[PDB]
């Protein structure tokens, strides 16, 4: 019925990302105090793990299943939820993608990751495929590099694949151009988008 | 050597644990004779149970059970809710 | 649960074949093992109750024993001498 | 209330900021000796090691605290103290700031520090940001980066924002003017500055 | 159980140690009945201060006290000097 | 200041509601440890003066026992033996 729930049937019956897949729904789901959801950093580590050792062909083929219109359906919304976002995608508090890249920075496998996504994800409206580097592979593997780094980015719910990290351009001070250039990188990135809906279509 | 390790594919909702989901698993469990393994003990046991010197205590002969539970599962049900299940399946058998 | 009980017989009353005056003291395991449960256990009761299973019925945890007592020997009517091993049990333990 | 202010008390009630904190306080504040203020290296490398281990919330929230422009602002010289110039940044001697890069690039981590603060806070009077590689967090971890090394810089008493090292310019002088300028008169480095304030506060 | 650990929000002047600072801090401590971990010592110091046998002595019974204490806190003051404070809060309690 | 003091003594005057005529030795803690306060102390006393701390009422330092002396055995006028642990100090410390 739904490319994203054969893809986690396929998972439950493969042996390693059956193994690898619960090691990261525990620890994001097993709260620790009346405050505390999670133990996050615990969760952030084994989403890594997950994507290191768990086979491509079933990781990433839960990560960018192909849904009809990713807004409001069953195969939106499980999608949504791979990455366990009540733990690794939300906070308390929102914070301005300034300080957001300033924490990221001073983490280095989470700059390289920052770095290659900008890089590889560079969009060009004058391209058939979308994207200026002609490298859909690329693109889905920087993108993949963030999730469990200070950046994890989420899908949003949209009409069409919106993604975001959890940050925001609050304000209205002259910086709100540099800052909104950022968040549309993720949010409204044609090559992104496409290598996404790509990846769907061949995994399906 | 009789007592073997077997497969079987199900609904998470054929294991009747009160989830509604439509996620699948594969089941391992323990099946076989343990005829080989049983000791003077067992036997002892089969014979004091026809004579009913014991008192109806009716003791267990030799298990073919695991011992080694297999790896966790967790899935997703259809209110978009996580869950996890421990020893749940079996990785090795042995008559105990 | 899954306790340790004794008895006093004769080698005789075992009916394993000897012919022998002599005696001896049995040790079983006898108990519940509900405490033990787990969800492997519950699976296969669920299964069992429908026909997922082929006439496979598997076993559920036993109350056995996971050491057994030291061997006895003894002397039988013709002068003769037998050893057995693995008779009794020494400690007990849900399985 | 000061941001300034404001950011420290955040600070003292962040168990991890208020460590690391004290950490760097208490070698910049012990006298060693009636002659030695400090042990300066025990000084830089716990500043060093705030900033790595404080989030960037806090550690560059008191760094870069959003000041009202007064000259001479409690805020202000609430900020200057942040690094305890006393033992960090002042020195008995100042050097000729030629003399002062060959001690930097002898050492291979000040040297690095260096490069990148040259190349990512390259000013630019076309650009709206003012920045040539348009990136202001990438100017400010150079800059913050420099804060534990030979090439410490600190705020300068002016109405501006103003920042320099512990170096003066007196054969050939423009050389050592284009680098004294880089710090007190760069475009890019005060908008970045002024751009973290206005997002770490309210 | 009983003896615990307690926070509180203050000013730094509200320790009344004589600073002159604006800073805040936060400020935990010991309390908590430690009535179940009395030793035979305990009760024998209870008896004999109530049949007034020690005659002057008042000997202490178990306390709830702090067995570590907290990190270190530093602040500024209005003079733009600098002030370290050590063992000022409690870390870890127990019935001692 | 937190000194170890000593007093001979009945079994019985421990009302303990032991019936013997045995004796003892009783070694108990008893001394200031005001040399031995800290600013957690300072600070307690502070609060407690101005009332912050309205409701609760912590302890400062304490002359304690840190080490027990040894077990010590009675027999009692019913000819049955009694043994008594941590019943007295053998050496005492501020906590
Ligand atoms: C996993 O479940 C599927 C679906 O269950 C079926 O539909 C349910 C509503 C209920 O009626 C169950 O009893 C059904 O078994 C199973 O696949 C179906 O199996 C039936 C029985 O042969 C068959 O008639 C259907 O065509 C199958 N497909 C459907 C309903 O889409 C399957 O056997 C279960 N086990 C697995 C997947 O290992
Ligand atoms: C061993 O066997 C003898 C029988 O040969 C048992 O002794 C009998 O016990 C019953 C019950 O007390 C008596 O009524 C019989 O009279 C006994 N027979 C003899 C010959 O004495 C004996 O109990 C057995 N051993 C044990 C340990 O039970
Ligand atoms: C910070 O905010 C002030 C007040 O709105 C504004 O004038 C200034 O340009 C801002 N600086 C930035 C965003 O770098
Ligand atoms: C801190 O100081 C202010 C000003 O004196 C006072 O009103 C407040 O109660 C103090 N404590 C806290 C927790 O704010
Ligand atoms: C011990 O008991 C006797 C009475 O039996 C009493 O006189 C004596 O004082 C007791 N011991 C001490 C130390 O008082």
């Amino acid at each position: 019925e739904n490319n994203c729930l054969n893809a986690a049937k396929a998972c439950n019956l493969n042996d390693t990302c059956k193994k690898y897949r619960s090691a990261y729904i525990s620890p994001c789901t097993s709260r620790v105090s009346t405050a505390e959801v999670c133990n996050k950093r615990k969760c952030h580590k084994a989403l890594r793990q997950f994507f290191d050792k768990v086979p491509p062909k079933h990781s990433y083929g839960m990560l960018y299943c192909s849904c009809p219109l990713g807004d409001q359906s069953a195969c939106s919304e499980r999608r949504r939820q791979t990455i366990v976002p009540a733990c690794s995608y939300e906070d308390k508090e929102r914070p301005n993608c300034l300080t957001l890249q300033v924490s990221c920075k001073t983490n280095y496998i989470c700059r390289s990751r920052l770095a290659d996504f900008f890089t590889n994800c560079q969009p060009e409206p004058l391209s058939l495929s979308g994207c200026l580097k002609e490298n859909y592979a690329d693109c889905l593997l920087s993108y993949s590099g963030l999730i469990g780094t200070v950046m994890t980015p989420n899908y949003l719910r949209s009409p069409k694949i919106s993604v975001s990290p959890f940050c925001d351009c609050s304000s209205s001070g002259n910086s709100k151009e540099e800052c909104d250039r950022f968040t549309e990188f993720f949010t409204d990135n044609a090559c992104l988008r496409n290598a996404i809906q790509a990846f769907g279509n061949g995994t399906g | 050597r009789g007592c073997l390790l077997k497969e079987i594919h199900l609904n998470v909702t054929d294991l009747d644990l009160g989830y509604r989901t439509k996620e699948e698993l594969i089941f391992r469990y323990c099946s076989g004779p343990c005829h080989d393994a049983e000791t003077n003990y067992d036997k002892i046991l089969n014979n004091l149970t026809h004579n009913k010197k014991l008192d109806k205590d009716t003791p267990s002969r030799t298990c073919c059970r695991p011992i080694a539970f297999d790896d966790d599962i967790s899935f997703l049900d259809d209110s978009l809710e996580y869950h996890t299940l421990k020893k749940h399946s079996a990785k090795k058998c042995a008559c105990v």
